[PDB]
DNA sequence: CAGGCACGTGTCAGATATATACATCCGAT
DNA sequence: ATCGGATGTATATATCTGACACGTGCCTGGAGACTAGGGAGTAATCCCCTTGGCGGTTAAAACGCGGGGGACAGCGCGTACGTGCGTTTAAGCGGTGCTAGAGCTGTCTACGACCAATTGAGCGGCCTCGGCACCGGGATTCTCGAT
DNA sequence: ATCGAGAATCCCGGTGCCGAGGCCGCTCAATTGGTCGTAGACAGCTCTAGCACCGCTTAAACGCACGTACGCGCTGTCCCCCGCGTTTTAACCGCCAAGGGGATTACTCCCTAGTCT
């Protein structure tokens, strides 16, 4: 079969931030588990919000509210700003 | 108008009654101020989530459902309201 | 006087059956069509037609729209729909139902030409239905039914004189035509508490004299096939006709004859009469009903007159069993 | 001059407030406090009465539990008078502040 | 036709895959329908969080005089930060360890 | 029987539970036996809560269940207290519990 | 707007176990909330199991394993026994 | 050979090292039995959930994935493995 | 003979066991304990090595946290020697009892 | 689609709860 | 022993709940064999990962023992917190009036599900050399007994 | 209240190692381009209830007096845990077999869907 992972993406992010650093296999696994955990939490919160509001779909607004409601303070604010910038860039085509 | 200070509205006898329900006999003097601070921070934590839930629904009224969802989000599930 | 009213309602439930796959309409629409067809007055308003309770607004609105405009836009739209019309046309083939026609139209098979060109996609039953599409849809005059009944009885007594065969249905009731043949057979050695080759002998004998031309399904109890009368070496060949053979135990044979003789309205009235007389009558036997509704041991049946006497009802000839 | 020993008039109040179910906090000051807290996140907000009642229920239960844990810590520290450091320790062990 | 392709992650200028996020959102059975802008937003949030935690981990690793990040550096970066520790308060890191913390009372008074 | 609940001999609705399982987007296909089993579990838990509340409600010469009685029934039991250890009940009050050290002198 | 409540079913259960007593409206709402919470918990655990084992459906086993996971020992055993009895009774008819 | 009395495998120096990493200065003598008891309780609680997990999938080997699932169920969320 | 004062040889190796990240519990006794606990539920069960390692990691982190809370309670109690009653208080406050 | 019907909601008689009066009975002083 | 808070006992409100009344979306609506295919239950293999065993080395555990510093009990005190009383003041109940916005419904309209067709990205396999683990000695630093 | 002996630890240097990272050969999931049913965005309507205000009414809050008892500092006893040295021991590493278990096909078998009059 094939086991999908965020290894290449985490590596690219690490190179984009610290050009002269490496990472071990166990640290990569921990980073992958952290990414999956955060993704699962945000997706679950968005699904719960959609169910509460009688809606049938999850949009950028639901994910934004979930991010604002999970992450604390300045981390949430910066995540919302970065995501809004990315969404604007994507919708600009 | 604009509410200047209301944390003093949680009077000393109210804290004393709550502590007696908790099961204490003698209460120090700083317990009141410390309990006011803790209650304020807990209310801030709950109210932030409730207001976020209200804003996501594009509503101007914070209903009890938003409050119970905010309470359930922190693991402090509340019964009897929805 | 609702010839046009009845005809327009006919196909509506068919699309509900073969396309929408909802029998819970089909049955209601056919009940409504039957009750309109026997009403001896030309309908003027849907509210007047609502006097048949069960005309909930759904039929009343359709009949009012039909009277006002001469048609139904839903019906007109569903008539010109290629998929629905193709499915309805395919379901006219015996063995092709809602699922089969739907799947064939899904893969593009929509006409008899494609059905003929795709032999490998058909079972034996569907191929036989395809071969005799025209013949099966033809009606059968009573004189032909007399000839083939005589042939069937001759062959059945040729197999064994103790066999008893009765052709039931509208032909037994004296109707001038029928759509198919339901022939009921029994054997004295075959009872409810008693040979799996009794029907096989009759089928083989009828195939030997070249009366039965095809076999659709053949089991130990009922046989499905095709029959065709032989031509007198110079006339056009007779169209192929659907013939049914059912083997019934002796203690249930006359009850089966009563059930398959009809008509459906007559059978329903007889069942209601049995129920109000404290008896239950089914396809297979008759049973007494207790004070609490518990059915007892089935009563012995040796004649149709016995069944009529059980429910304290005068024996009625099959010609008088219209309702 | 009928004066009770200090401590008896504590248990006479303990049993009463443990046997009852009253909210023990005046409703209007709590409503004003809730509105004052809420106006810091979004101006011009209006509250359903049931929401304020649920907030009062939750805060009352949380404070009662915190006071129970404070009492346990105080008794563990060989003492019968609760002190703010007892509340600090209870919240710290519960995992709340840090 | 079929103009030359360019991944939606590259369209949004993100290192994380928005297509994989969209597929996971669809096949995780979270909602009946999934909007087009949600995967991009979620991938941007994930990329920002990963970039922050990796930046602190790299700073700690260079502080410890190493070129390669190990789980100890990740634990140090997570616990040293105030917001990240609050985010991952109920998370245990394998081979992470414990931040050096000795109570002031236990120190020798002398 | 006609209703699905009557076939299983339960008072809880099989149909409503099945409909909630479908709409709740828990899985895109739900087996036939799951709603009946879930209804049985919910019925048993409700019966346990109600019988414990009645055995508590009855004891104060009161013949009507009050939220205080529900809180007493949940807190008094051990398994139910573990099941609902992080749940607060409106108008539930507190168990009567005074520490032995807090009690006064023997005298 | 027709609300969805468990009122009549809770009342039927109470009459089945304590015919001589009644229940107040607030206690009725508390029971409704408790039933909703337990149902949500069990359904969520079963969905998690179904997604976990790569299955694409929820059967009686998923709910049973969820019941065994959440409820404590005696409660779990009695709930599994009652539910298995109900499933066998429903299947046999 | 069915196992017996393996809670004594958690030696006193091991508990001492764990406490030193915890940050204690000096350790009493009656604490080791309490530590062994709470360790046994926690291990039983985790392994019961893990075993229930590994039986719903018709399997006889306890995978680290099942341990991670059981730990996440109790509110631990152990990273690293899987 | 040179003897260190009691307490110094504690804070020393407190620095060591807080700076380092090994297991601090032997593998085989913990494996045998895990197997003995498991056999009470289902007989003849197999364990992956990674499963035992994850169990050890989670249990050891839990014990470290419990000892941290116990030390905090002991310091609050005007005392530097941790006692079983401190563990009982910490477990009761945390909600485990 | 047409019936059959279990819940949802509304209404009023009334068991059940609550508060109000006096006679005993038990921890501080 | 006396006397203010807990008990019972009887009575008079009072009130929120259960037995009817009526509507409204759910809810389930013939049967008896005769074809035709499906998830899977078991028969049969294929690695292969965990189980078990045996032997050799030795870091670690168990055991003894001399302290010395910390746990702990008892005393004294003085000030912080309890109970009580007169007074105020703000909560609470009951109207009275007003409109902001929650809730619902009709109408489309862009939006996401779904399906061919295409292809570039990420996973598996396979090197390979360098950051780091490990060892050894020197230099530096921390700790405790007296001068 | 530092000198100095003694021990613990950092630093520098040397050596080897195994896995982190890079490259190649792919398979298949991401991407494009279309269609088509519909979730909900946007206006319009009610009409419920949250808000503001006022007028009693009185029970809770509060300031102050006064007693008293409990936290805290202090002192003396003693006891038990820690640092160190000596003696087992089973933990761990090396090798082997081995054996049943997770992952495959594969025949068929009761179960389920279609059909039909």
């Amino acid at each position: 079969s094939r086991k999908e992972s965020y290894s290449v993406y985490v590596y690219k992010v690490l190179k984009q931030v610290h050009p002269d650093t490496g990472i071990s296999s166990k640290a990569m696994g921990i980073m992958n588990s952290f990414v999956n955990d955060i993704f699962e939490r945000i997706a679950g919160e968005a699904s719960r919000l959609a169910h509460y509001n009688k809606r049938s779909t999850i949009t950028s607004r639901e994910i934004q509210t979930a991010v604002r409601l999970l992450l604390p303070g300045e981390l949430a604010k910066h995540a919302v700003s970065e995501g809004t910038k990315a969404v604007t860039k994507y919708t600009s085509s | 108008k604009v509410l200047r200070d209301n944390i003093q509205g949680i009077t000393k006898p109210a804290i004393r009654r709550l502590a007696r329900r908790g099961g204490v006999k003698r209460i120090s003097g700083l317990i009141y101020e410390e309990t006011r601070g803790v209650l304020k921070v807990f209310l801030e934590n709950v109210i932030r989530d409730a207001v976020t839930y209200t804003e996501h629904a594009k509503r101007k009224t914070v209903t009890a459902m938003d409050v119970v969802y905010a309470l359930k989000r922190q693991g402090r599930t509340l019964y009897g309201f929805g | 006087l609702n010839g046009g009213i009845t005809d327009m309602l006919t196909e509506l439930a068919n699309f509900e059956k073969n396309v929408s796959q909802a029998i819970h309409k089909y049955n209601a629409y056919r009940k409504a069509a039957s009750v309109i067809a026997k009403y001896p007055h030309k309908i003027k308003s849907g509210a007047e037609a609502k006097k048949l309770p069960g005309v909930g607004t759904k039929i009343a609105e359709k009949i009012d729209e039909f009277l006002a405009t001469g048609k139904l836009r839903k019906l007109e739209k569903i008539r010109q729909d290629d998929t629905s019309s193709s499915i309805n046309f395919l379901t006219r083939v015996s063995g092709i139902g809602p699922s089969a026609a739907r799947k064939f139209v899904d893969e593009g098979i929509k006409t008899l030409e494609d059905l003929r060109k795709n032999e490998d996609k058909l079972n034996h039953h569907q191929r036989i239905g395809l071969k005799y599409f025209g013949d099966f849809e033809k009606r059968i005059p009573r004189e032909e039914m007399l000839q083939m009944q005589d042939i069937v009885l001759n062959e059945v007594k040729k197999v064994d004189s103790e066999y008893i065969a009765t052709v039931c249905g509208s032909f037994r009731r004296g109707a001038e035509s029928s759509g198919d043949m339901d022939v009921l057979l029994t054997h004295p050695s075959f009872t409810s508490e008693s040979q799996p080759k009794l029907l096989h002998q009759v089928v083989e004998q009828l195939q030997k004299v070249h009366f039965i031309t095809d076999t659709l399904s053949k089991g130990e109890t009922k046989f499905m096939g095709v029959c065709q009368l032989p031509s007198k070496n110079d006339e056009k060949e007779y169209p192929h006709r659907r013939i049914d053979i059912r083997l019934i135990p002796k203690d249930q044979y006359y009850c089966g004859v009563l059930y398959f003789t009809g008509s459906d309205i007559f059978n329903k009235n007889m069942r209601a009469h049995a129920l109000e007389k404290g008896f239950t009558i089914n396809e297979y036997t008759i049973r007494p009903l207790g004070v609490t509704g518990v059915a007892g041991e089935p009563l012995p049946v040796d004649s149709e007159k016995d069944i009529f006497d059980y429910i304290q009802w005068k024996y009625r000839e099959p010609k008088d069993r219209s309702e | 001059p009928h004066r009770y020993r200090p401590g008896t008039v504590a248990l006479r109040e303990i049993r009463r407030y443990q046997k009852s179910t009253e909210l023990l906090i005046r409703k209007l000051p709590f409503q004003r406090l809730v509105r004052e807290i809420a106006q810091d996140f979004k101006t011009d907000l209006r509250f359903q009465s049931s929401a304020v009642m649920a907030l009062q229920e939750a805060s009352e239960a949380y404070l009662v539990g915190l006071f129970e844990d404070t009492n346990l810590a105080a008794i563990h520290a060989k003492r019968v008078t609760i002190m703010p450091k007892d509340i600090q320790l209870a919240r710290r062990i519960r995992g709340e502040r840090a | 036709a079929r103009a030359k392709a360019k991944t939606r992650s590259s369209r949004a200028g993100l290192q994380f895959p928005v297509g994989r996020v969209h597929r996971l959102l669809r096949k995780g059975n979270y909602a009946e329908r999934v909007g087009a802008g949600a995967p991009v937003y979620l991938a941007a949030v994930l990329e920002y969080l990963t970039a922050e935690i990796l930046e602190l981990a790299g700073n700690a690793a260079r502080d410890n005089k190493k070129t390669r990040i190990i789980p100890r550096h990740l634990q140090l970066a997570i616990r040293n930060d105030e917001e990240l520790n609050k985010l991952l308060g109920k998370v245990t890191i394998a081979q992470g360890g414990v931040l050096p913390n000795i109570q002031a009372v236990l120190l020798p008074k002398k």
